[PDB]
RNA sequence: GCCGUGCUAAGCGGGGAGGUAGCGGUGCCCUGUACCUGCAAUCCGCUCUAGCAGGGCCGAAUCCCUUCUCGAGGUUCGUUUACUUUAAGGCCUGCCUUAAGUAAGUGGUGUUGACGUUUGGGUCCUGCGCAAUGGGAAUUCAUGAACCAUGUCAGGUCCGGAAGGAAGCAGCAUUAAGUGAAACCUCUCAUGUGCCGCAGGGUUGCCUGGGCCGAGCUAACUGCUUAAGUAACGCUAGGGUAGCGAAUCGACAGAAGGUGCACGGU
């Protein structure tokens, strides 16, 4: 579960870096 | 908060090749979106500098960050202002997506 | 006149008071029963005198009239005595509100000598003055600031080929802003902190208690005494009423006197 959470966080960070419309 | 946002960009640089995930291991392209363009980033990465300039209080409660606080954060990161305002909007949509799923 | 047989008048309750100009009755009362009916109270029928109308009984008389005596009662006036109602008049009397003084019953306090002798505690109000110590600060230690103090600012960021600069966050001092801990030294306000400084009000007008010496004051509730104040309960006038008296009308009982005619016989 912890690993999954970490992965999700990473994905979110990547998205933020990319930038995207609201 | 911003301490967590930097950690996500820091771990992305630590574990990311060709913007993986996005078929980094084959490496041709490879960008997972396609794409790429990077997609992120030479500016999203700076994102680290804006959260670094914030105080412990400002990080825990981002709703307290207004005009007088923003102007201070921008001067300490050597930014403005539109680049930082972009990072916070993106983070707001992230927590909305986090609470809705997991 | 003496006898026989009839009739009339009178009578078939009265009285008192009021009323009416009286005189009567109906009504009210006093004595008794003593015929019936229509009328009579805004009185009514009368006015001499008789109750108007009508009917029945008795008749000259022990039973018709008159008078004296007796006296049931009506009325009126006055006194002595009892009860009721109403009002003045006042220290007889109830009661407001009371002045002075004293005695005993009780408390108390202080007016005179308050001398004098004792003591404890307390008071205790005004006004000012002050220190105290009771509170509020400097002060002090601790702590102590993402963005709008500061000192020291690792690490990221920028200018740059370099030498050198830029933006200055985390953190950590000190200091702003603060925060916490207690208390000398420092300011400020003051309560039996002291009544310590004093004045006025009593410096003895007191407060309290106890042992005291003759008057005192007060509850003057009770006593005696003297002087004021309201009026009726208990006091005095008028009215009514009973035991009293005078006047005047009068049932009843009783005494003394007076009251007709017809015929027949003689």
């Amino acid at each position: 579960l912890f690993l999954l959470t970490v992965c999700t966080t990473v994905l979110v960070s990547g998205w933020v870096v990319l930038g995207w419309m609201e | 908060t911003l301490d967590d946002f930097l950690e996500q960009l820091g771990q992305v640089r630590n574990m990311g090749p060709l913007d993986e995930l996005l078929q980094m291991m084959p490496g041709a392209g490879k960008m997972k979106g396609l794409k790429n363009i990077q997609v992120d980033e030479k500016q999203l990465n700076h994102v680290e500098a804006i959260i670094k300039s914030m105080t412990v209080l400002e990080k825990e409660q981002p709703d307290i960050i207004n005009a007088s606080r923003r102007k201070r954060i921008a001067k300490g990161s050597g930014t403005s202002v539109q680049e930082v305002n972009r990072l916070l909007k993106q983070f707001d949509e992230m927590k909305k997506m986090m609470k809705q799923m997991t």
